[PDB]
Formats: C-alpha cells, structure tokens, sequence
C-alpha cells in the first residue's frame, strides 16, 4: 500500500484530536496535512527530524519522490471528477534560506517559492496567502490563515491546498427524518435515499457496518456505522479503529442490493494542530529553543510557530422503480457515523469526518 | 460531494 504512512499518520491524528473534540463535528484532509508537514520534514534535522519521522509515520514501512508520485496520482486528469492537491511556499523576501531546500521542495512538491514581505508587510502578506488558497479551493477555503498568525518574525509559510467535486456514480433522491445526537437529543435532518446494488460489510471488532458509495471515477466515500454510549455510540469506533482493521474492509466486501440513507449535510472546520501534534511527539518542532531547521536555513534560527487546517465537505444528490420488499440490506446513517474519502488508485485517505450533530 | 481543504504550517524566526 503505497499511502500507508499518511494512512497511519491520519488515524492517530484523528485520534489525538478526538480527546480535544470527542463529540462535535469534526473534518480534515489527511492529505493536505500529510503534504505540508512532509515538507516541514524534509526542512528538520537532528532530533526535530527524528521525531517528524516518527510521527508522520515515515518509520512504521524516498519520503519526498513518494510524495511527488501519490501527487501526480491524485493531480491526474480525469473527466470524473475535479481533484486537485497544489504546494506552495511563501517566504520572507529578505530572508537567505538553503539552496537545496528551495529547489528539492520544488522538485517533489512542486511548491513555486514565492517572496512576500512579512517583515513590514506581515497582514498584507497573510492576505496574500489566504486569497491564493481561496483561489486554489474555488473560493471554498476563504481565510486560512486566522488573524494574528502571520507576524513581522515569520520567515516561511508551507501551504497546501485540496479540491474535489464529484458526483454519485448513481443519483440519491432527496426524501425530514429524526437523527440520534445523543441519547437524549433528537434533531431532524433531511435524508437522501438510494437502492443500489453496493459494496456493503461489517467489521466485528469494531462493531460497525461499512459500506461503498463510489462517486464516477476511481474515488469513493466509505461510511462506517457502529450498530453501547449515551454519547454518540462512536466511542467503540474511535478507539479501536487502527490501518490493519481498516485496511482490510476499504481495499472483504461482497456486493448487494442496498437501501441507503444518509443525511445532507456540510461540514465546516478550523483547527491549530501545535497541541495535537505535540501530544503526538512532535515536540522540538515547535520549540523555539530547541527546533532544528537548518535543512531550511543553515543559520538555525526557525522554529515552527503553528500550523493552521482548515477543511470543509458538502454532501449532496448529485450523480451523474417498483421494489416493495425489505428482506435484505439496509444502511441507515440516522446516528452518528464516520466518514471518508478515498482515492481508489493510491489508497490515499484525502478527506476523513465524523458525523454527529445536524 | 464538493471538498475542500487549506494547510499552513508558519515557520518563524528566533
């Protein structure tokens, strides 16, 4: 599995992040994260590099030319679907950084070095930089970058930015139905109803069903549904989830006739990923006495202050007749569920969610 | 589905 590190990475991520948000909505691209913090990585030495390693999982199985091969992947064109993952890198422009860093960032991430003028400029170029995503996400990701990250001491901001529309290999109908929050709410959401013949399992040690939605193209949404908390019914999900379990299930299914229904809905959500990636072991990083990124600057004189993720998914039932019986399968997602986007090709996790509050 | 994502990680002088 070429994707297996970043698969590793997303999970523990979701992990750690779900003590600080155990409950709530939650929406990220592994993907995304996985590319800005590899280029991170390949600025980091010593122990700062050592611990980068570990936590992104690039010691559990060239780093950077796989990086550069799952992006040509997942930049493919295609005629399915609109995807697009793009790097960049701003940076001060009276700043000196490393010859080879600049230029092997640009030949596997293929970031475009720009100068900005953060040391007088630092809001304008904060601007500058969260337009370009906005640009890059078709206005979907407007304001990345939250006032006051950007300041007159930053000296580089590592940028990715996702993009992805696809549409149903086969069409929902648009049905308001009841959703169990918790066990003692109750909100109505309004549900999209499907019978089709679908890849559909259940996985025991995690007490869920998991079933296939493909959209056109080789990307499908895998949803996994616990069938034992007064909270959410996840709490078995989230924390015995690991990338064998998974794995198994999403690359085991046999196919069926399914009744589906899930609910419409868009997420929207803003991260600071400094304490997560810290309770994780990456901690020299954003140490500012102890970072080691001379592979950026052989002054060592960075550390990473923050890193900043901002996701968001719009669900829909955009694809692109008599049945009465009810005998065989059904997935009714009118409870919380986890979610996840997944690029068939390179088995690259590009987008993963929990659905819990309508 | 349309998806979207931004990462930033901010790198600062000392």
């Amino acid at each position: 599995d070429l994707c297996v590190a970043n698969t590793l990475f997303a999970l523990n991520l979701f992990k750690h992040l779900a003590k600080a948000s155990p409950t709530q909505n939650l929406f990220l691209s592994p993907w995304s994260i996985s590319s800005t913090m590899a280029m991170v990585y390949m600025g980091s030495r010593g122990s700062t590099e050592d611990q980068m390693a570990s936590v992104l999982q690039f010691n559990e199985v060239k780093i950077h030319s796989s990086f550069r091969s799952l992006s040509s992947a997942i930049n493919a064109s295609t005629g399915n679907y609109l995807l697009e993952s793009v790097n960049k890198l701003f940076g001060e422009k009276s700043a000196s950084f490393r010859e080879e860093y600049i230029r092997l960032c640009q030949k596997y991430y293929s970031s475009e070095p720009q100068a900005v003028d953060f040391l007088e400029c630092a809001e304008e170029a904060r601007k500058k930089i969260n337009s370009w995503v906005k640009t890059q996400t078709k206005g979907k990701i407007p304001n990345l970058l939250p006032e006051g990250s950007v300041d007159g001491d930053t000296r580089m901001v590592l940028v990715n930015a996702v993009y992805f529309k696809g549409k149903w290999k086969t069409p929902f109908e648009k049905k308001l139905f009841p959703f169990r929050v918790n066990s003692a709410q109750r909100t109505p959401v309004q549900m999209m109803y499907l019978r089709e013949k679908l890849n559909i399992g259940y996985i025991e040690d995690l007490k869920a069903q998991i079933l296939e939605l493909p959209y056109a193209g080789d990307v499908s949404m895998f949803l996994l549904l616990p069938d034992a908390d007064v909270s959410t019914g996840l709490e078995l999900l989230e924390s015995e989830i690991t990338y064998d379990k998974l794995n198994k299930w999403t690359s085991k299914m046999a196919e069926d006739e399914v009744e589906v229904y899930i609910p419409q809905f868009k997420l929207e959500e803003h991260y600071e990923l400094r304490s997560i990636l810290r309770s994780m072991g990456m901690e020299d990083a954003f140490n500012k006495g102890r970072a080691n990124f001379s592979g950026m600057s052989e002054r060592n004189d960075l550390f990473l202050s923050e890193v900043f993720h901002q996701a968001m998914v719009d669900v829909n039932e955009e694809g692109t007749t008599g049945r009465t019986g009810h005998g065989g399968p059904q997935f009714v997602a009118d409870h919380p569920f986890l979610f996840l986007i997944m690029h068939k090709i390179t088995n690259c996790i590009l987008f993963f969610g929990r659905f819990s509050s309508p | 589905t349309e998806a979207a994502a931004g990462m930033g990680g901010v790198m600062t002088g000392r």
